[PDB]
RNA sequence: GAAAUUGUUGAAAGGGAAGGGCAUUUGAUCAGACA
RNA sequence: GGAAUACUGCCAGCUGGGACUGAGGACUGCGACGUAAGUCAAGGAUGCUGGCAUAAUGGUUAUAUGCCGCCCGUCUUGAAACACGGACCAAGGAGUCUAACGUCUAUGCGAGUGUUUGGGUGUAAAACCCAUACGCGUAAUGAAAGUGAACGUAGGUUGGGGCCUCGCAAGAGGUGCACAAUCGACCGAUCCUGAUGUCUUCGGAUGGAUUUGAGUAAGAGCAUAGCUGUUGGGACCCGAAAG
RNA sequence: AAAUAUGUAAGAAGUCCUUGUUACUUAAUUGAACGUGGACAUUUGAAUGAAGAGCUUUUAGUGGGCCAUUUUUGGUAAGC
């Protein structure tokens, strides 16, 4: 609001804090980001580094959806159970009866080994999965179903 | 007049109440100025200061990163102070007992802690507790975590992250970012 | 120094303390009395000027 | 409750306690004082009666006061004169000698004048604008209490065990005489001599070492 | 309300004082004021008047009298310091005085117990006025600054 | 609240240095030296007055 | 029913501008406090 | 031969004249003097006496007198300038709003977060309620196909507040979050290496390298709000010659 | 070959003893680097000072300068 604010204070003081020198002008450097490649380089390698020119390839029509593809670390995964159903599952790790997660409809693409699940069975369904994420949900005695 | 060696009039640059405005938050402020001020105690000293800290310097702690210095040896059955609030973390399957106390503890993290019989103590029960601060563990949480820290210090060579908005190649990954485009940062 | 410190920090310890090992800087010299004896002052006036050239 | 008398009792009676060895300290120093004083002028007429020549230790001990005010000074002398605490005009400081201090004089000789103080001038420094640095804050010494409260440490609990230290430059005159904040004087009461200042005591001006003469000035300056 | 009212006001309760520790010690007179000295008054009603200094009161000032029949003077209370102190002197071990005090002077025309005591010291002092020749003159006779006058260099 | 030299002020002078009521008793200030008649070689003196 | 600016009345000052600062005399005017 | 004196210095020796100041408001301290009881000049003025009770003192104002005092605004190295604007007065008269943002801060909730496109409801543009989605965050890296974060108590070392233990204390030891330094490990890119196998060219285990990434290594974000700053907009306000 | 200026050092991140690790390195358990275990405290290693030290983020104005002593270039010189 209005009345916070340092023009209120610069009220009496000739140049409204923009110095008597060098004023305020409507666009010494240039308008936008005019001379980059000349009298504005300095700023733009350093703090932009990469900016001008090009790399890589188009890609016409890309249209994102293609690769949707969220992932899950094994990390969270217990997390797509709910609590009450989750500790019934902990105790009683076992074959014959092992929860069956499915990732997808939890809305996640693929499955991601970021560190240590229990020792519990599970039988964990995902379109897809990183070499660890499934090594160690079988090393607990899960395995990996492989659904679309 | 006098050869000054020093700049005069100048501030501590240190808080010295918080900057926040609830009364609880000032309450508390109250009860530890008077421990600091009677108690000799060191504790009481710098639970103050972090009272005033403001919300950046009051990074999270989670109920994860509790756990662990709880594994610390001999300090198993310590209370843990966090001035500050305590978050959960799905990613630890078995949590201790103990007692923590802290200014907030977000619903799961009360949950988890409570779940596995510890208790949630507010700092003015820990006062009344220890008031010389006797038993207690305190933690802080990750600082320079935040995600602004990444763009400090932002220079050639550097290797610090850009401020950008939107991101993918073709956004600031060319002359300057590779050998063979110009040069190398 | 430090070598010869540890030195005579021990050759003193090992005596009955009494150290004394960091350096001083220059103190003004002390009072002494010097003699006549074969050395009466001789008293020299400053020069007139003069030219050699 | 007691503590009526009964604590003032343990306290006053420890007070006199005191007292007593401050005078009894006080009563030696005058005795080591003069007979000091003595041992020099009968050096010197025994030698002379051995027909040689008493030369004196150089001094040990010099006050220093800043001279000149604080416009256009040179970076150098500006930082020695601020390591001497003299960081306005007037005011005056306890220097130790020794090469690495009697460089420093000789780095600052046109912004200062300096000499050999007597006990005379010592003790009415001390005596009326000796003040402590405690915690900083710059407090006024009136009571013995106060230094023995801060200087007791190295021996020392009275303005005269103080005033000792300096003219004695004790083992511990280091402590002794930072815990002096610089004394301030008053300009001269009966003027300079001179007329310009800002040439050595030699040329007829104010400044340099102007050694026993120091004694002078400094005593219409307090 | 037309105007707010404050959130604390002053206790009006009113301190008391330090115990300061101020004696209240005796004065003594400058060496040339014994009693028996002739005085100048250098101001008042009976200001530039030659008059006989009597008893240093306890309230500091200076009993004095003309006399009264030399030079209308009546005994008198005079301030020290509105006076300067002759070098001429009468002898007044036959002045009784000793009956005049602060008291005798409080306010509260003339007593004639006053016009009494007036008489009697008076003739006393006469007396002994009229040893030396020209003194009652003297006395009768109004001091006074002549052009070329130094007080500072005056001796009286 | 007020600082009081002492230097002109015999009452804190004695409150510090207790030494002070003896000093002005005995005099001292004013203590009459050893009077000793030793007497300078006729070197010292010649050379005094040489040229 | 302001101001610039004007008339009148009253008071004052004015030897090539006027106005201003510190200070006090003199004139005018006035508050407070006594009890 | 024996003195004196000057000169310089010292005294916690005595003592006169004069000026300015009198902060503080029970007591509390350090002392001093007394055989003592007491006294005191010892952590800041009291005692005694008088005059007016008013324009006396004081404020204001005008004038006089001593000394002093160029016209402001500006741009400038430098203005009182023989630099510019301004005869006078009133009333208008210039850093704003918006979109998206950086740092900082306050607040809510927290591995999440954002009710307000919409729906429900209403005392009707408000307040109250809400399903599905979405956005940003929770994963990085490659031009890309693509792969995708624990050797270890999520590591060693050094400093580290705080705590724990011993000690009357001084100290000694234990543990050590944040943060900092340094050596490693993990994920992707690059370059080597190329096992068991094979629709004989697929497959790429494993172990590596002065390479490299805006990464991992017990999450910190999301949202509203504020000041300052950023960009575009008439963009602080008035101004061309032109098109 | 000066004076004035100028680099570094004046300890606990130190000094000494014992004898682990390696794919580097040596004829060589030789060395090199990094260590484990042990010995010596504030006269622990010159002076003086320190209204403390260290660190982080973000932003204004500025980017016509002129003068004095000394050193000094061009110029006969200059308020150049
Ligand atoms: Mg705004
Ligand atoms: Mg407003
Ligand atoms: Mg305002
Ligand atoms: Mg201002
Ligand atoms: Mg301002
Ligand atoms: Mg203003
Ligand atoms: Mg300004
Ligand atoms: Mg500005
Ligand atoms: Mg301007
Ligand atoms: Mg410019
Ligand atoms: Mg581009
Ligand atoms: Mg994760
Ligand atoms: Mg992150
Ligand atoms: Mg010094
Ligand atoms: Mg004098
Ligand atoms: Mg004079
Ligand atoms: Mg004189
Ligand atoms: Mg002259
Ligand atoms: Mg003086
Ligand atoms: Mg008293
Ligand atoms: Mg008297
Ligand atoms: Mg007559
Ligand atoms: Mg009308
Ligand atoms: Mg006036
Ligand atoms: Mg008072
Ligand atoms: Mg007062
Ligand atoms: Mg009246
Ligand atoms: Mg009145
Ligand atoms: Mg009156
Ligand atoms: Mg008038
Ligand atoms: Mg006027
Ligand atoms: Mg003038
Ligand atoms: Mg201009
Ligand atoms: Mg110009
Ligand atoms: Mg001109
Ligand atoms: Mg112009
Ligand atoms: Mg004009
Ligand atoms: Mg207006
Ligand atoms: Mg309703
Ligand atoms: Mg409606
Ligand atoms: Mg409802
Ligand atoms: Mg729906
Ligand atoms: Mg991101
Ligand atoms: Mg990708
Ligand atoms: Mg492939
Ligand atoms: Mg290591
Ligand atoms: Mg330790
Ligand atoms: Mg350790
Ligand atoms: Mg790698
Ligand atoms: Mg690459
Ligand atoms: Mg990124
Ligand atoms: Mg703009
Ligand atoms: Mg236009
Ligand atoms: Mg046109
Ligand atoms: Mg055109
Ligand atoms: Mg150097
Ligand atoms: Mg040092
Ligand atoms: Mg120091
Ligand atoms: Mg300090
Ligand atoms: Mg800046
Ligand atoms: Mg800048
Ligand atoms: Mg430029
Ligand atoms: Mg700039
Ligand atoms: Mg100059």
């Amino acid at each position: 609001p209005s009345r916070f604010t340092k023009t209120r204070k610069h009220r009496g003081h000739v140049s409204a804090g923009k110095g008597r020198i060098g004023k305020h002008r409507k666009h010494p450097g240039g308008r936008g980001m005019a001379g980059g490649q000349h009298h504005h380089r300095i700023n733009m390698d350093k703090y932009h580094p990469g900016y001008f020119g090009k790399v890589g390839m188009r890609y016409f029509h890309k249209q994102q959806a293609h690769f949707w593809k969220p992932v899950l670390n094994l990390d969270k995964l217990w997390t797509l159970i709910p609590e009450d159903k989750r500790d019934q599952y902990l105790k009683s790790a076992s074959k014959e009866t092992a929860p069956v997660i499915d990732t997808l409809a939890a809305g996640y693409g693929k499955i991601l080994g970021k560190g240590r699940i229990p020792n519990v069975p599970v039988i964990v369904k995902a379109r897809f999965v990183s070499k660890l994420a499934e090594e160690k949900i079988r090393a607990a005695g899960g395995v990996v179903e492989l659904i679309a | 007049g006098i050869d000054h060696t020093s700049k005069q009039h100048k501030r501590s640059g240190h808080r010295t109440a918080p900057k926040s405005d609830n009364v609880y938050l000032k309450l508390l402020v109250k009860l530890y100025t008077f421990l600091a001020r009677r108690t000799d105690a060191p504790f009481n000293k710098v639970v103050l200061k972090a009272l005033f800290l403001s919300k950046i310097n009051r990074p999270p702690v989670s109920v994860s990163r509790i756990a662990r210095a709880l594994k610390q040896e001999g300090a198993a059955n310590k209370t843990v102070v966090v001035v500050g609030t305590v978050t959960d973390d799905a990613r630890i399957f078995e949590f201790p007992k103990t007692t923590v106390a802290a200014l907030r503890f977000t619903a799961g993290a009360r949950a988890k802690i409570v779940k596995a019989g510890g208790e949630c103590i507010t700092l003015d029960q820990l006062a009344v507790r220890a008031p010389k601060g006797q038993n207690t563990l305190i933690l802080r949480g990750p600082r320079n975590s935040r995600e602004a820290v990444r763009h400090f210090g932002m220079g050639p060579h550097k290797g610090k992250a850009p401020r950008i908005l939107s991101t993918g190649r073709k956004f600031e990954r060319a002359r300057g970012r590779r050998r063979s485009k110009g040069f190398k940062v | 120094r430090v070598k010869a410190n540890a030195a005579k920090r021990a050759e003193a310890k090992a005596q009955g303390v009494a150290v004394q090992l960091k350096r001083q800087p220059a103190q003004p010299r002390e009072s002494r009395i010097v003699s006549t004896e074969g050395n009466v002052p001789q008293t020299l006036a400053p020069v007139p000027y003069e030219t050699f050239i | 409750a007691e503590q009526v008398a009964a604590e003032r009792a343990a306290r006053k009676a420890a007070n006199k306690e005191k007292r007593a060895i401050i005078l009894e300290r006080n009563a030696a120093y005058q005795k080591e004082y003069e007979t000091a004083e003595r041992n020099i002028i009968q050096a010197k007429r025994d030698a002379k009666a051995a027909g040689s020549y008493y030369v004196e230790a150089q001094h040990k001990l010099v006050f220093v006061v800043r001279i000149k005010g604080i416009n256009k000074i040179p970076p150098k002398p500006r930082k020695v004169l601020q390591l001497l605490r003299l960081t306005r005009i007037n005011s005056g400081t306890f220097v130790k000698v020794t090469k690495a201090t009697l460089e420093l004089l000789k780095l600052i000789e046109p912004y200062v004048a300096y000499g050999y103080p007597s006990y005379s001038t010592i003790r009415q420094l001390v005596y009326k604008r000796g003040f402590g640095k405690i915690n900083k804050q710059r407090v006024p010494l009136s009571d013995n209490a106060i230094i023995e409260a801060n200087l007791g440490k190295y021996g020392i609990l009275s303005i005269d065990d103080l005033i000792h230290e300096i003219i004695t430059v004790g083992p511990h005159f280091k402590q002794a005489n930072n815990f002096l904040w610089p004394f301030k004087l008053s300009n001269p009461s009966g003027g300079w001599g001179v007329p310009r200042k800002f040439k050595h005591f030699i040329q007829g001006g104010s400044f340099g070492n102007r050694e026993e003469f120091i004694n002078k000035l400094v005593k219409s300056m307090n | 309300s037309a105007q707010k009212a404050p959130k604390w006001y002053p206790s009006e309760d009113v301190a008391a004082l330090k115990k300061t520790r101020k004696a209240a010690r005796p004065q003594k007179l400058r060496a040339s004021l014994v009693p028996g000295t002739v005085l100048i008054l250098l101001a008042g009603r009976f200001r530039g008047k030659r008059v006989v200094y009597l008893k240093h009161l306890e309230d500091n000032t200076l009993l004095i009298s003309g006399p009264f029949k030399v030079n209308g003077v009546p005994l008198r209370r005079v301030n020290a310091r509105y006076v300067i102190a002759t070098s001429t002197k009468v002898s007044v071990e036959g002045v009784n005085v000793e009956k005049f005090n602060v008291e005798y002077f409080a306010k509260e025309e003339i007593k004639a117990e006053r016009v009494e005591d007036q008489k009697v010291v008076d003739k006393a002092l006469i007396a002994e006025i009229k040893k030396t020749p020209l003194l009652k003159q003297y006395l009768s006779a109004s001091f006074s600054l002549k052009n070329g006058d130094k007080p500072h260099m005056l001796k009286f | 609240v007020l600082k009081k030299n002492p230097l002109k002020n015999k009452q804190v002078l004695l409150r510090l240095n207790p030494y002070a009521k003896v000093f002005a008793a005995e005099k001292l200030g004013s203590k009459k030296a050893e009077k000793t008649g030793t007497k300078p070689a006729a070197v010292f003196t010649e050379t005094l007055k040489h040229d």
